[PDB]
């Protein structure tokens, strides 16, 4: 396995950004996940070499940090907050609306690999509960009609 | 410059300081910041000795806005008694439930934070500073990267800043999903490219932090005060609010209020005033049952008249106000808090590791009506025994709020028994 | 809390403009957002202004203020002229029998606001106005509050939703003059002056507020704009007949069982408005006449006309004042004469003296104190209000009365003896 | 000399700062003045002109033009009665009669206590609810004298 040159260039920028290469590990893993829609297991050995770190170190880090997903490829990650404020204000309504539109529940991917619902802890937008993200974009859920229109923006 | 979508959190200020620009929900760039007199505090700072800046921040009575309320000036003094090099870290990991005060500064007025980081760094003799921002704030990350470049272009960062001989680079690091990486020592481990495992304290970071060197870690909101202290002087700063607990404070208010949002208020304000005077009262004008101070404390409706200060009888914490009303099931709410700690213990310490897990696992059974008598007794036991041998604050408090609900709402718990 | 407003009945077969406004209460931004509100604006901001103009043109939307000028074409005229440009929402609604616009304002203000924002973007206006008549104080307070809600949610201000588009909406109040709904008098009033219409051409789109390109559009017109963008112009054009497409509001009053505002397609006939929708006549008396505000008088032989902007159609505002067999047409004509007497601005001599004399002499006729000369004088004056007039008031101050003279000669004759 | 009380002056300054140009606030200011005093005091016009940076005769002409403003009669509550076509058809005269029975005044007149003035106005844009009146900013359908009496009892 080998990184495409456009991605490798991007990883090199991160590695060169901080004073020490190993500081770039999380920026690198975000970049990888952005590129592939998940963390390819085969990507870690080459990344470890670029960071001048042992492979097991890199594996331990991927395992520790909940945002990284080595299991499921998805184009769009719908992160749904399931913490206290969103729960009080209507996480379950958002989840039901998502099941109506997409036919999936938290932890599942659509068969086309387009959407995965990820249950997450407080997203720091609790005044706008219930909160969800679609990749980097963040939104307040208002209603199913509203949600349907938002999701239609992601092709 | 296109940024990811951010919901437009309502913000309101009686003081017009931290939210002078951030009360408007958009990015304020360097030109607008400069038009409002920004970066003149930095210029003034660079004409001062580091020693004097520390003195002013000390005399301002500024206390840590990350939640513990440690005196900021004292923290800095401790760092500078130790040989360099030294590092300055802005903690932007903000992941406590209910807490969204720091992001509005980052996303709407980044230069206020940047200006604060430069002054603070100069004060402690750090030439290398960091912002560690949680991974779930991607817009904040790009906004900060862009603002740093703006600051560089105007000569507020780099070598020999404004001819002072002071050098600074600010690096922006991203988290990747761990609440624990907001704990200052786990944050440092993460900056060093490792898992977010807290270290035994002492030593405190000011003695031994990043690469073992003296390191000051301060919260976004703490740092955002620094430009005001320099701009107005410490005397004028103390005239804001009560003289013991001076300065503006941000209060993220959520849950069952009419106007959820961030409020900039003085800390003599009461909790009752926050909910009713500022946040518009309760949804449906229902009675307040409880306020959760993030995931730390639970206040009952008999405790609304307390001041929002760092006094022993005060609200304290981060200023986070999650309002529950008369219909909200306290056991259901306690389960959500239990689930949070279950998901975020790093697992280094055995009672924290097993305790956070079992607290959540048993409370779910209780909630679902499937708990045996031994499950009930076990729940009580585990809740009281998460803390022993813990080396950070998560283990120390993972049972705290839940215990308070057990003591303050016995009627509702007994109904589940 | 807002001033008391009568609860005008509203009914829709289309569920568009009256989807919320069929319920007689203020719908605030959260309710609007729940129904998908402001998503059309988000869509619009991802389109070019030129595209938006194209869609509004192809929709067939015509001016709902009464003249039926094609809206997209009006916008195109504006944008061929150099900026800055201004956008004005005309909420002066003061035509007798006309209360269609106020129910949008007072019940679903965000529909109007969303429309204003999209329209302003389309024509490159960064400053927009609502001019609301002084006798709608509640509408004014409701709009001011709604605009602040829109600001809170980032739909107004600078750099709206990262688009780079800036907009402020200012709410001005009238103070008693019907003529200030004439678009040029409205502009004079916005400039701080008496409501004196300007010689046209130039039209506002060439020379308007502060002499700059200005679009004036009616409340109802603007309320259509979110639908055109949301549905697309083709789907919008499926509503009603393809040559006069879209929802229309019909304010129905007088001797009907169910007076109120009806949202209906424009292929609806006048007879259907009265009998199918408005419940027929009070006491099931025969229809004698329908006044289209103060503009036209239709007889009972003219009820099978379409409620569209065709030459043989009802046209106007869609205002339907029903008179039945026992209502004295000369008494009714007097009230129309009194209206125009009260509202001429007096700049033009035949309008000034003609509106006055028409009313003065018709009162004498009505009271049986008219000489033969007064009769002949009334006829002459009625035919001679229009010459030299620079606005539509003088053009039509004799129109409805003349139509009653032609359509109800027997009633008038009874007065001439 | 005449000066605006600070509470009023403050409100006038908000209006004047609201629009991009000061002169655009003229009607909002005059509404505010009439709200405060129960009419437009002639003496108020010169200070307002100064605040708007307009000549006095400009302000005077604007007050004269706009029918809502009243320089003659102080009244705490203005009962605006619609006298246009629909309300006329549906019972304006019944409403006027009821008002005379309760208050003892006709259109154009003020009660002896200065509490109520009846103002005849053109179509108020609530014609489906004819006959229509306003009491200051509040607006109502007239149903009957007993009902009107109850409505008016709320204005003290
Ligand atoms: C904002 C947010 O998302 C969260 C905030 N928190 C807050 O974190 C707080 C606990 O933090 P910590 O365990 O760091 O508190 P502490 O009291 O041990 O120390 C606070 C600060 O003072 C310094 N400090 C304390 N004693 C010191 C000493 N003797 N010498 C030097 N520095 C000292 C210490 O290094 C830290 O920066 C709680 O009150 C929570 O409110 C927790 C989780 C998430
Ligand atoms: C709703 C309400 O209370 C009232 C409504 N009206 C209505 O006002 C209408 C007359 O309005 P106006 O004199 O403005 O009509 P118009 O046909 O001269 O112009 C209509 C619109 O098209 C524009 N327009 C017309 N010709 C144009 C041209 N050559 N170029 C550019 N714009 C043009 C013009 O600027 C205006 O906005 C009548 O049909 C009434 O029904 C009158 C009084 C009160
Ligand atoms: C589990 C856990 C999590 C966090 C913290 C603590 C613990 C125990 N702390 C507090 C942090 O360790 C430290 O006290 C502050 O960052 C110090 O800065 P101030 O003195 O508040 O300016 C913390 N602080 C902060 O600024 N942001 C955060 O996200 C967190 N998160
Ligand atoms: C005397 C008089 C009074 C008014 C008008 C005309 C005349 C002659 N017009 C029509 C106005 O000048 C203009 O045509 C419309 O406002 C344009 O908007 P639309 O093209 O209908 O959307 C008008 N229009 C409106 O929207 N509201 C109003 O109250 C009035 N009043
Ligand atoms: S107390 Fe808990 S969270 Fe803190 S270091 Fe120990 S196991 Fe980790
Ligand atoms: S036609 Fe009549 S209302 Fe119009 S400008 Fe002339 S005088 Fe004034
Ligand atoms: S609890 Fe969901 S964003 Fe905070
Ligand atoms: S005629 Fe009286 S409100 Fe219209
Ligand atoms: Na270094
Ligand atoms: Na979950
Ligand atoms: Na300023
Ligand atoms: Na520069
Ligand atoms: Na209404
Ligand atoms: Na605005
Ligand atoms: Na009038
Ligand atoms: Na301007
Ligand atoms: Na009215």
């Amino acid at each position: 396995f080998e990184f495409p040159e456009e991605l490798k260039t991007k990883l090199q920028e991160h590695i060169n950004y901080f004073p020490k290469k190993r500081q770039a590990i999380l920026l690198c893993l975000h970049e990888i996940q952005n590129y592939y829609g998940y963390i390819p297991p085969e990507s870690l050995k080459p990344l470890a070499d670029m960071l001048e770190l042992p492979l097991n170190h890199v594996e331990g880090v991927v395992a520790f940090y909940d945002m990284f997903d080595r299991e499921d490829k998805a184009k769009y990650r719908i992160r749904v907050c399931v913490s206290i404020v969103c729960h009080l204000m209507g996480t379950n309504k958002l989840l039901k609306a998502l099941e109506n539109i997409l036919g999936i529940k938290p932890g599942e991917v659509t068969p086309d690999g387009k959407f995965k619902i990820v249950p997450v802890q407080c997203l720091g937008a609790c005044s706008e509960a219930p909160v969800f993200m679609v990749n980097d974009d963040e939104y307040k859920f208002e209603s199913e009609v509203q949600l349907n229109e938002i999701l239609s923006r992601y092709t | 410059r296109s940024y990811p979508a951010i919901p437009r959190i309502y913000a309101e200020t009686t003081l017009n300081m931290l939210l002078k620009r951030a009360k408007k929900p958009r990015v304020h760039s360097i030109d607008e910041y400069l038009k409002d007199g920004g970066y003149q505090a930095l210029e003034k700072a660079l004409n001062m000795s580091p020693e004097e800046i520390i003195d002013w921040v000390d005399k301002s009575t500024l206390r840590g806005r990350g939640g513990a309320g440690f005196p900021t000036g004292k923290k800095w003094k401790f760092a500078v008694q130790n040989p360099g090099p030294r590092y300055f870290i802005c903690n932007a990991d903000e992941s406590e439930p209910g807490t969204f005060k720091d992001r509005i500064i980052i996303e709407r007025d980044p230069h206020l934070l940047i200006e604060g980081i430069i002054i603070s760094s100069y004060a402690i003799g750090a030439n290398e500073a960091y912002i560690y921002i949680r991974g779930e704030y991607p817009a904040g990350y790009y906004i900060l990267r862009d603002a740093i470049e703006e600051a560089k272009k105007k000569g507020f960062l780099g070598k020999n800043i404004l001819g002072s001989g002071f050098d600074l680079e600010i690096y922006v690091a991203r988290g990747a999903g761990a609440y624990i990486c907001g704990e200052e020592t786990a944050l440092i481990e993460s900056l060093e490219g490792k898992r977010g495992h807290p270290r035994l304290k002492p030593p405190y970071p000011v003695q031994k932090g990043l690469w073992g060197k003296p390191t000051v870690v301060n919260n976004v909101e703490t740092i955002a005060n620094v430009p005001f202290i320099i701009s107005m002087g410490w005397e004028e700063y103390r005239y804001i609010g009560p003289s013991d607990y001076a300065g503006p404070k941000l209060f993220p208010v959520s849950g069952k209020v009419k106007k959820p949002g961030v409020y900039e208020l003085p800390m003599n304000t009461t909790l009752r005033e926050v909910i009713f005077k500022y946040a518009g009262g309760t949804l449906g004008n229902k009675k307040v049952k409880a306020v959760f101070s993030g995931a730390l404390d639970c206040f009952s409706s008999e405790e609304l008249d307390i001041p929002m200060d760092y006094s022993p009888l005060g609200f304290g914490g981060t200023g986070t106000v999650i309002v529950l009303t008369e219909e909200d099931d306290i056991v259901e709410a306690a389960l959500k808090i239990a689930e949070f700690y279950e998901h975020e213990t790093c697992g280094q310490c055995t009672p924290c590791r097993v305790g956070c897990y079992e607290q959540a696992n048993l409370l779910e059974k209780i909630y679902k009506g499937e708990a045996t008598e031994q499950d009930w007794e076990g729940f009580d036991f585990v809740n009281r025994n998460i803390q022993p041998t813990s080396i950070c604050g998560l283990g120390a408090v993972a049972g705290r709020l839940i215990r308070q609900t057990l003591e303050k709402f016995p009627e509702e718990w007994e109904k589940y028994r």
